[PDB]
Formats: C-alpha cells, sequence, structure tokens
RNA sequence: GAAAGAAUUAAAUUAAUAUAAUGGUAUAACUGUGCGAUAAUUGUAACACAAACGAGUGAAACAAGUACGUAAGUAUGGCA
RNA sequence: AUAUAUUUUAGUAAUAGAUAAAAAUAUGUACAGUAAAAUUGUAAGGAAAACAAUAAUAACUUUCUC
C-alpha cells in the first residue's frame, strides 16, 4: 500500500493540516459578547492613542531638527553642510541589540576594543 | 445566452448598496474576521511584540534623524509621458512609455514623521528543484517552512514548462509563506540570533542585493536550516532539509534607507553599497 | 516515474466556516551563549533550551567586546604559544 | 463613575434586567449567564478565562472617557455638536450596546431602548444603513420607483407600513412585496423614526402613496394615481406610527382608495413617500400648510410639481406593488369603483 | 503550380435601420461582429450582437455620458425625444394593450388564467 | 465512431423520449427535461444498454 | 497631524477568450468562487436581416415546466 | 502500582479563502476581482525554473489626537 516513506511524508502532512485536529468554535453568551466587544474596542483605543503619541512625539522631533538645521544655515554655513550630509551608508552599531526577555550574566560592558 | 454583451445601468441614488448584506447567504461571513462570532476568528494581539516595540522605542527616533535632509524635496519617478500637440495624430494617442523603462516608477518623498522606514513582510520562497521527480518532497519543505515559521505555508506550483531542466507545468514543488506582525518579527529575531552566527564564512547581507525601493533579500542553504531550534531539537525527524529565499519587504522609499533599518535590527551588510 | 501522494476526494469547506490555523504552540525559553533568557513560542515540545553558538558570542556581532577534544585527551602528558614558537620556522614555504 | 450616576442621565442608558446588569458587573466568575435559561445548558457552559478584570478594566477606562467628554458636552450651546459629543461619551457604554443589539428596534420599548436618547437614535441610523436602508434603495432603483415619480431619495427617516385593518394578520411589509387585493382592501398603517436630530414639536410631515402605473389609452401611455394622500402630521422618536388615531379628518388630503390593478394592465407599483415639512422660523408652534383641493387631482398627479408647489423635501420611502387577481372586482365592488377594465393579454 | 483560390463571401453587416427611421418591433437596426454599438434605449441585442428594437418608434444613434468611449442605438418612443434621455426624468413607456371593448372578449379574457 | 447517438426515454411512462449525443465510453447520461405527454419535468434514462468507461469510485471514506 | 475605509484618476484588452483569422470584450464577453447541472427544456413564433428557389440568420411576444438570485431579473447551449 | 471487563480514541492525507491568471467540469445563474510584459533583486539558479517588489491621493466618511 505504502513505503515507510510515504508514511513518514504522510504524518509530516497531518503535523501541517487541520484534519481531526481542532477543537469546538468559540461560543459565548450575549453578556459575555458584550464583555469581550467592551475589551477589544477599549484596547484598540488604547492602542490608537499611544500611536498618536509616539507619531506627535516624532513630529516634534522633525519640527525641532528644522528649526535647528535653519538656525545653522543662518550662522554658519560650513556647519550647516557639515550636518547636511547624505548617510547613505549609515549603519546602526552592531553593540546596539534588540532587548531581550531576562538580561545576560554581564550586564554591561566598562572595557572594549 | 441571448447575448454576451456586458453593460452596467446607471443609477438614480448614492446611497452604496452592499449587495453582499441584503443575502441571507453566509450569515457567518457577513461577520468581519476580527469580530468573536466569526468562524474565522484568531486571537492576534496575544504577546508584546519584543522587535516591533524595541523599533518604536529606539530606532524610529534615530532613522528619523538619519533620513532628515534640510527642505528636501519630492523626487518624481519616471511616468509615462504625453505627446506634444503638434500633430493632429496626437489627439486620442496613448501616451509615451517612460524613459528608460516600460514600466512607471514611484515617487520618492523626503522622510518625515509619517513615512519613516519600517519592517512590513516577509516571504520565504522555497522551490525545491528535486521534486520535478518527487512530489513528497515539497510536502517535507512546506512542513519546515511551517516549522520554522509557525504560520501556514502556501503551495508553489510549476507555473512554467522547460525541456533543458526536467520540469513539467502545473507540478507542485516547494512552498512559500508571508509573514507579517509578530510571527514575522520573531522570525527575524531568531535570524539574527540563532541561525545567521551559526552560519561559518558569513559576511551577511550583500549591499547591491535588493529592490529599487524598499526590499532586501539572501537565501539560506539546506546547511543553514538544520540551526533553526525546531529543526535542530530532532535531527532523526529531518534527513533531508531544502534551502529557501527569504525576501524582507519594508516601508523604505530606497533601499539604503531600507538596509539601515535592517542594520537596526542586527543584520550585518558586507558588500560595496550602489 | 515521478513519485507521488494520490489525493483523495478533497473536504468542502463552506464559505463563512473556514477557520484559521491555529498551531500548538508552547512558550519556549531560549538561554543564548551569555545568561540572556528569551521566551519565543515554537512548535516543538521543550520548555528550555541553551545555546552555544550565538549572536551573544560571535565576533561579526560584537567586534568591540570532537575530534580536537579527543587529540587534547590523548596528547595531554606532553602538553602540546610557547610550543608554536618552537615549532614555525618561517623560510621554508 | 458617570456611568452609574442617573441623576441628569435618561434611565434607558442602564439595563432593565437586574441579573443581567449583575452578571455584567462582578468581582469573579461565579455567577452563571442569565441568557442561558436552561440548567443543563448553564452547567455546560464555560464562559473565557481571566474575562472579568480585564472587562472591568475596559469599562474604567472607556467609564473615564465618557466622563471627559460629558465634561465638554455640557459647555457646549449648539445642539448638533452637544449631541454628538453625548454619543460620544455613550456609544462604548456596555449597557446601552446590550440594550440595543438585543432587543427589538422597531417596536422600542421606551424604558429599554429611548429613541429620544441621542446614542440609541445613532445606533438605530447605523443599523439601519447596514441593512434596511440599502434593501430599500435597491427595490426602489430595480423596480424603477425613483426617476418614474420623484428623481432622487437621500434616505433619512426609515419608513415602515403594514395593513392591520383589512385581514387581521401581524406583519410589516418588505419593500417590493406582492400583496393580494384583500391584504390591502383598508388602508395601512406607517412607521416613520427618524434618526437626524429634528425638532419634534415644529417639524410636521406629508405622506403620499402614488401608483405611477395606472394605463392611459388617450397617451398610449402610463399616468400617476395619488392612491393616499397625508399632511401636516406630527412624529415624535418614540411616538411615530401614523394611525386613525393619530391623523384627523383634516390631515387627509386624498382618502385612501385601494390597488385595484385591471386584467393584463401589468404589476402596479405603490410607492408611498415620506417628506417633512418646510420650518419656518420667528413663529411658536407647528406652522400648517393649505393645500388646494380642487387643483390636486387623484387620476393625474404631477407629485413632482407638488413637491414643488410646498416646497417638500423626500426623506423616507417605501414601496409595495400589486396585480390583479379575482378579488379586485370585489374589492371595487365594496368601495363603489366601477366594473374594472380588461385588456388584451398581447402587448401588440 | 498551386493557387490560393479560396475565400469566404462578405457577411452583410452594415446598419440596417438609420437614424430618424421609423421602426417596428423585432426589426434589426444593426448587424455586426462584436459590439460596435451597444443597444440604447428600447432595443435589445442578439446573440450575433445583433441590435434589433423592442418597440416600435425612431430609431437614434447616439452617445451617453455615463458609458464614455461607446456608441449607442436606441429607439426614441416619438421623434419629439432626443434619445440620450434625461437620467432624472421619468422614462417614457408604452402601455402597448388595448382595452376589450367588446363584452365576450372582455369576459373569455376574465376567465382564461 | 467517436461520438455515438443514444435514446433517451422518459421516466414518466408517456413513451415520450429525447435523442442525444455522447462520447462512446461516457457515464450513463440521465436529464431532468420536460416530457410534454405529462406537462412536467421528468427524469430521461437510457434505454439501450452499453459498455462504459470505468472509472475508479473515489473513495471519501479513508480507507487504510 | 495620524490610522482605517470608501474609493476615484491614469494606464491597460499587448495577457485571457475550447480552436483559424478578423471584429468585440476590464461596464469585462477574461478570471475566481457559492449553488447548480437547470434553459444543451416543450407547443405557437410575429417582425426583420439576408435572399432566385431550396435553405440560412437575429428575434419581441403568448402559453407549459425548470434552475439560480434577497430582489430586479437572467437562462430556449458556448463573445461572435 | 498492577490485572480483567467495558468503552473511547489512532485509518494519522493537503483546500481553512467566496480562494482570483499553476493545473483541473468548456453549457445556467449569483457574487467578486484583474491580466501581461519589462525592470530591480534573491540558496543551488545560469538567456531560460520560483518568490518578492515597481503610477497618482486632491476631495469624502469613520476613528484617535495637537
Ligand atoms: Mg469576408
Ligand atoms: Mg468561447
Ligand atoms: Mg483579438
Ligand atoms: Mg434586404
Ligand atoms: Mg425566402
Ligand atoms: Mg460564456
Amino acid at each position: 500500500s505504502l513505503s515507510p516513506l510515504a508514511q513518514r511524508v504522510v504524518t509530516q502532512l497531518s503535523v501541517m493540516s487541520a484534519s481531526r485536529k481542532q477543537p469546538k468554535l468559540l461560543k459565548l453568551a450575549r453578556e459575555d459578547l458584550i464583555k469581550h466587544q467592551t475589551i477589544e474596542k477599549c484596547w484598540s483605543i488604547y492602542q490608537q492613542q499611544q500611536r498618536e503619541r509616539r507619531n506627535l512625539q516624532l513630529e516634534l522631533q522633525y519640527k525641532s531638527i528644522e528649526r535647528s538645521m535653519n538656525l545653522l544655515q543662518e550662522l554658519s554655513p560650513r556647519l550647516f553642510e557639515a550636518a547636511n550630509a547624505s548617510e547613505k551608508g549609515k549603519r546602526f552599531p552592531m553593540e546596539m541589540k534588540v532587548p531581550t526577555d531576562f538580561p545576560p550574566n554581564t550586564l554591561w560592558h566598562y572595557n572594549f576594543r | 445566452p441571448k447575448s454576451a454583451c456586458s453593460l452596467v445601468k446607471p443609477v438614480h441614488h448614492l446611497v452604496k448598496i452592499d449587495k453582499s448584506k441584503l443575502s441571507p447567504r453566509f450569515p457567518e461571513l457577513k461577520y468581519d474576521k476580527s469580530d468573536i462570532r466569526s468562524p474565522g476568528f484568531k486571537p492576534k494581539d496575544t504577546h508584546a511584540d519584543r522587535l516591533n516595540d524595541h523599533y518604536l522605542n529606539t530606532l524610529q527616533s534615530d532613522l528619523l534623524l538619519i533620513n532628515y535632509s534640510h527642505n528636501a524635496a519630492v523626487v518624481k519617478g519616471l511616468k509615462q509621458r504625453a505627446w506634444s500637440g503638434d500633430s493632429p495624430y496626437h489627439l486620442n494617442r496613448p501616451p509615451k512609455n517612460p524613459r528608460g523603462s516600460k514600466a512607471q516608477l514611484p515617487d520618492i518623498h523626503p522622510i518625515k514623521w509619517s513615512n519613516i522606514p519600517g519592517l512590513e513582510s516577509v516571504v520565504i520562497n522555497c522551490f525545491v528543484r528535486e521534486a520535478r521527480e518527487n512530489q513528497l518532497l515539497a510536502i517535507t519543505a512546506a512542513l519546515q517552512l511551517q516549522q520554522i515559521t509557525g504560520c501556514k505555508p502556501h503551495p508553489i506550483f510549476s507555473k512554467n514548462d522547460v525541456p533543458t531542466w526536467k520540469l513539467r507545468k502545473g507540478h507542485q514543488m516547494g512552498a512559500k509563506v508571508e509573514l507579517k506582525g509578530k510571527e514575522m518579527s520573531q522570525f527575524l529575531s531568531t535570524l539574527t540570533e540563532i541561525v545567521l552566527p551559526r552560519i561559518r564564512e558569513y559576511k551577511g547581507i550583500s549591499n547591491q542585493s535588493g529592490n529599487r525601493f524598499g526590499g532586501i533579500s539572501f537565501g539560506l542553504t539546506a546547511e543553514d536550516i538544520k540551526f533553526f531550534p525546531e529543526i535542530d531539537a530532532n535531527q532523526d525527524s529531518w534527513p533531508k532539509t531544502f534551502g529557501m529565499h527569504i525576501n524582507i519587504n519594508t516601508s523604505a522609499q530606497l533601499d539604503y534607507q531600507a538596509r539601515t533599518l535592517l542594520s537596526g535590527f542586527q543584520f550585518p551588510f558586507f558588500g560595496e553599497e550602489k | 516515474t515521478r513519485i507521488t501522494l494520490p489525493r483523495r476526494p478533497a473536504k468542502k469547506i463552506q464559505l463563512g466556516k473556514s477557520r484559521p490555523a491555529i498551531y500548538h504552540q508552547f512558550n519556549v525559553k531560549m538561554e543564548l551563549s551569555d545568561g540572556s533568557v528569551v521566551i519565543r513560542r515554537s512548535q516543538y515540545p521543550k520548555g528550555e533550551i541553551r545555546l552555544i553558538q550565538d549572536q551573544r558570542n560571535n565576533p561579526l556581532w560584537n567586534p568591540s567586546r570532537g575530534s580536537l577534544d579527543r587529540f587534547n585527551k590523548r596528547y595531554s602528558s606532553l602538553f602540546s604559544t610557547v610550543e608554536l614558537s618552537e615549532e614555525n620556522k618561517k623560510k621554508t614555504q | 463613575h458617570i456611568w452609574s450616576d442617573f441623576t441628569t442621565r435618561p434611565s434607558s442608558l442602564s439595563i432593565q434586567s437586574s441579573k443581567v446588569k449583575n452578571y455584567l458587573f462582578q468581582k469573579k466568575a461565579s455567577l452563571d449567564p442569565p441568557s442561558i435559561s436552561r440548567r443543563s445548558n448553564r452547567i455546560k457552559y464555560s464562559p473565557p478565562e481571566h474575562i472579568d478584570e480585564i472587562f472591568r478594566m475596559s469599562y474604567d477606562f472607556l467609564e473615564q472617557r465618557s466622563s471627559k467628554f460629558y465634561e465638554l458636552a455640557n459647555k457646549t450651546k449648539n445642539p448638533l455638536k452637544k449631541d454628538a459629543l453625548l454619543i460620544k461619551a455613550e456609544i462604548n457604554n456596555p449597557e446601552v450596546q446590550y440594550n440595543f443589539q438585543f432587543n427589538n428596534k422597531l417596536n422600542n420599548v421606551k424604558d429599554i431602548i429611548d429613541y429620544d436618547v441621542p446614542v440609541y437614535r445613532h445606533l438605530g441610523k447605523q443599523h439601519w444603513e447596514s441593512y434596511g436602508q440599502m434593501l430599500l434603495m435597491q427595490r426602489l432603483e430595480t423596480l424603477a420607483a425613483i426617476p418614474d415619480t420623484l428623481p432622487t431619495l437621500v434616505p433619512r427617516a426609515e419608513v415602515n407600513i403594514k395593513f392591520p385593518f383589512s385581514t387581521g394578520v401581524n406583519k410589516w411589509i418588505e419593500p417590493g412585496e406582492f400583496l393580494s387585493s384583500n391584504v390591502t382592501s383598508m388602508r395601512p398603517i406607517f412607521k416613520i423614526q427618524e434618526y437626524e436630530l429634528v425638532n419634534v414639536e415644529k417639524q410636521l410631515y406629508t405622506v403620499l402613496i402614488v401608483n405611477p402605473d395606472v394605463p392611459d389609452l388617450s397617451n398610449d401611455s402610463f399616468k400617476t394615481a395619488l392612491c393616499y394622500g397625508l399632511v401636516n402630521i406630527n412624529l415624535t422618536y418614540n411616538d411615530n406610527l401614523i394611525d386613525p388615531r393619530k391623523f384627523h379628518s383634516s390631515n387627509i388630503i386624498a382618502d385612501y382608495l385601494p390597488p385595484v390593478p385591471e386584467k393584463n394592465a401589468g404589476k402596479q407599483r405603490f410607492v408611498v413617500w415620506v417628506f417633512r415639512q418646510p420650518l419656518i422660523e420667528d413663529k411658536q408652534g407647528p406652522n400648517m400648510l393649505e393645500i388646494d383641493r380642487k387643483e390636486l387631482s387623484r387620476d393625474d398627479f404631477d407629485i413632482r410639481q407638488f413637491t414643488k408647489k410646498y416646497n417638500l423635501t423626500a426623506i423616507g420611502a417605501h414601496i409595495w406593488r400589486s396585480e390583479w387577481d379575482a378579488k379586485v372586482a370585489a374589492v371595487r365592488e365594496k368601495y363603489g369603483l366601477p366594473p374594472g377594465r380588461v385588456f388584451s393579454r398581447v402587448r401588440r | 503550380s498551386r493557387t490560393s483560390m479560396k475565400d469566404s463571401a462578405g457577411r452583410r453587416l452594415g446598419p440596417k435601420k438609420y437614424e430618424g427611421q421609423d421602426v417596428s418591433t423585432g426589426e434589426i437596426i444593426m448587424r455586426q461582429r462584436g459590439t460596435k454599438f451597444y443597444p440604447g434605449e428600447n432595443v435589445g441585442i442578439g446573440k450575433d450582437h445583433s441590435i434589433f428594437a423592442l418597440e416600435p418608434g425612431v430609431v437614434r444613434y447616439y452617445l451617453d455620458p455615463f458609458h464614455p468611449k461607446r456608441k449607442f442605438i436606441g429607439v426614441a418612443l416619438r421623434r419629439d425625444l432626443k434619445l440620450p434621455s434625461p437620467h432624472f426624468e421619468p422614462t417614457v413607456r408604452r402601455f402597448g394593450r388595448f382595452e376589450l371593448t367588446n363584452k365576450r372578449a372582455a369576459y373569455k379574457e376574465e376567465n382564461s388564467i | 465512431s467517436k461520438n455515438s447517438v443514444i435514446k433517451l426515454l422518459s421516466t414518466a411512462a408517456s413513451g415520450y423520449s429525447r435523442y442525444i449525443s455522447i462520447k462512446k465510453g461516457a457515464p450513463l447520461v440521465t436529464q431532468v427535461r420536460y416530457d410534454p405527454v405529462v406537462k412536467r419535468h421528468v427524469l430521461f434514462k437510457e434505454a439501450k444498454k452499453r459498455k462504459v468507461a470505468e472509472r475508479k469510485p473515489l473513495d471519501f471514506l479513508r480507507t487504510a
């Protein structure tokens, strides 16, 4: 009927498939449904607020930068030129790592190079 | 059929009739997939995404600061040129195609608080070419992909036909999977930390790699996939293993911006940039 | 010639009744090369893993900061740097 | 805690069921849902875990937001803005959501869903837009009741009709239904549910049922026929069922003549239109209007011309459509209308 | 020798009825291969994209702003009407039947169901 | 001969019958059409017998 | 100022159309999908186009029944 | 922890989306969508396998916010 390789392939396929592995549908009572809706809506609102806060902050930073660069242009042309360069190949430093869940054994390195 | 003449009749009102809602056929389908009452419901925002949080906090501001060019105006792309009306044959003529390209190119905007570059989507294209002989290899590749991602893969089929390579048309051959949001972020984090350091002579992603507009890519060999923790934990269960292409799609206007963004997430870049 | 798994009749998923594939996933703790632990959701059943070769001990990711084993074992009395200096005349090549 | 206060706020914003309210607001998931009436089913049921504390937090968050909105709402002077503020404050209230979703909107009981309350009215409007309004629009366009009678419609009020007096059965007419001559023998009952903010005391309404498809053999075409005409009707958000109780004999500009389609004349559209009166400033009370009853004719009726004359704006519509059956002759006889014509089966 | 001496006849595919021309129900206004002309007001279209009159009237060729880049043939019910008819005005309809003044005929018609 | 002719005989036993063409090894062709003797839609079935290209009956019950 | 939606504009019929070539087709006639598998049904077909006759073509309408569609309606085989 | 009995599971098989230009039901109807080429890339991959990306947002509605 089937080889051992064929069997193993079938098993692998099954791992991915939804055939006889999935539970019943999540039914709720009307009160429960409402509670869920209120949870979700509030959360969504909170997320929107956070986005606006961050977005606003970014806008403020941009405005400050603009204000700075105009001033620099007014005062010292060479300094302005130096500031406003193409940073095409700018690379973030490899020490600035993505913050983990829990910290390492040695928290901070005081010596380098 | 009395005729094939298609011709949509005009209306006498501005109300937008959603025809789906007027039926009683698919009552489960009227609910959005986000809604709890739909069978299509899935808990989306299950836990705090770490890479995304990092981007929000540290990187995004830094990226904005980098990309500020003073009084930078919009750079319009190559577009379809209109004809000068110096002849009456120009009068209903289609426009001249773009200068260099056949297809139109997008406008490059200055980076401000709104349009800072960020990760949009990852796609993991695995086309196993031995599966022209063995269909079961495609299945195994799809499983591997699923294991790696925690996301449902989609089967790739042979779209073309060719004699030199023993390839038919309409044959299942490997799989793909578009990761988005938190799963994608996790996958990137795994790539940065676990897998790519275990590759021996790994210089990084090439600086000559990428789209013209905010898309960067690279690929992993069959040797490299055994470093993924889901595959590594049962090497008996994974005798064969398949390479893959990894298309990273950013919200970057240009490719150097996208490269910079990826560097922020601890991706090394080695080659001479364009 | 072409090795295949021949398809059975497909099961009709009705419109609206399609359900998203929520695979079974465990919360897995990865301790990296150093003691930094990170939680990740994973399909394989293993609550804890500790990694040997990671970005946190690779030189590319931090520039600023068992045949060999067998050999070490059975040439231990000799103690095999000074040895390198002794056996490295760079005239002949 | 603004949503627990009911000093200034209406009673309708609360849930009237006590058990349901208790279930909503508890400190642990101990109680079982009042919705599940059966004991065995309650036993079987298991709500999702951790739902209570999070729900409470969400309530607090949205309650705070509502309170903040109210701080603005009371300072506001102009009425539409104030209403909008009120809506914003209370729309995310769980209790009002429960009330609206799970109790009837058509024949709303005032204590549960009060359409005098702005939030509930907004909810009702949204519900109407989701399905019933779209359906009505489709039936107007497909049947060709808009351009044939009255150019366009911008649906504002939800209009539902009924024929209670003829047969006995209770049924709200779905737009574009085929009703028997027995069903539509005696007059209908309207319900004009208004969702916009409007002056309830001043605003009058007119209702016109028009039959565009009565055949005129001189013209070799059709003509309109005003089958039923009411004017100067007073609506209120909750008190809105236009019945012989409400309107007086003075309000009837053309008293109900029934659908009596001729044999082979075809299907006849009867499309009720609901207009609101023009509102005059510097005049307290409801501004009436006089109709020249000799000028307007029933056997031929320019609806558009009439509208132009009295400066009406069509807010709502509904439509049924009658064709010939055996009982139309009986209906004619009852009303004292003539025998009724019979046309050739072929449209030659 | 070998000669290419073979060809089908012409398909008579002009306009069979012209602007301002009186028509009757069923009459073919256009024969064509694909919709060069689209079926306009009071006009049908056949399997071979043949425009035919649904009613007695006046054949009119026109453009409609609702369908730009499309020519139309329709049938105006009189000569007075500009056949790209006004959109929000009511549709000019033909009753097209006659009442059975004859008593017997009327009775027969009443009987028939 | 690639496409053969067959006689579909009405199931409502009027005697009415309609003829259609099929491929030589096509499945048994039953169709519901109007029977004017009975004045309704009835089943029609093949009056004669003939060989058929035997397809394997696809199994929905997961075998082995 | 941001997010989402509705979309609109430009371009396109160079792909695709069971099949030649031509005309038509994104308002899709092309493609996907649910139901279905019925209209690849039954009697009368006017009136046109074409046309020596024999034939050929489009087809309103009337009547019987069927399938899909919330409805409007659409289907008397296939874009021609 | 172990024995018997009575059951229950394991037949492990793909579509999870009204799927949308890989292949497959070529006639009906209902709902919905848009192709192709060329270009820039990417593990074996090379002119030729697969996947990604490549025209414009003025006005409008809703949501959050200064
Ligand atoms: Mg020719
Ligand atoms: Mg075809
Ligand atoms: Mg062509
Ligand atoms: Mg002639
Ligand atoms: Mg002849
Ligand atoms: Mg077709």
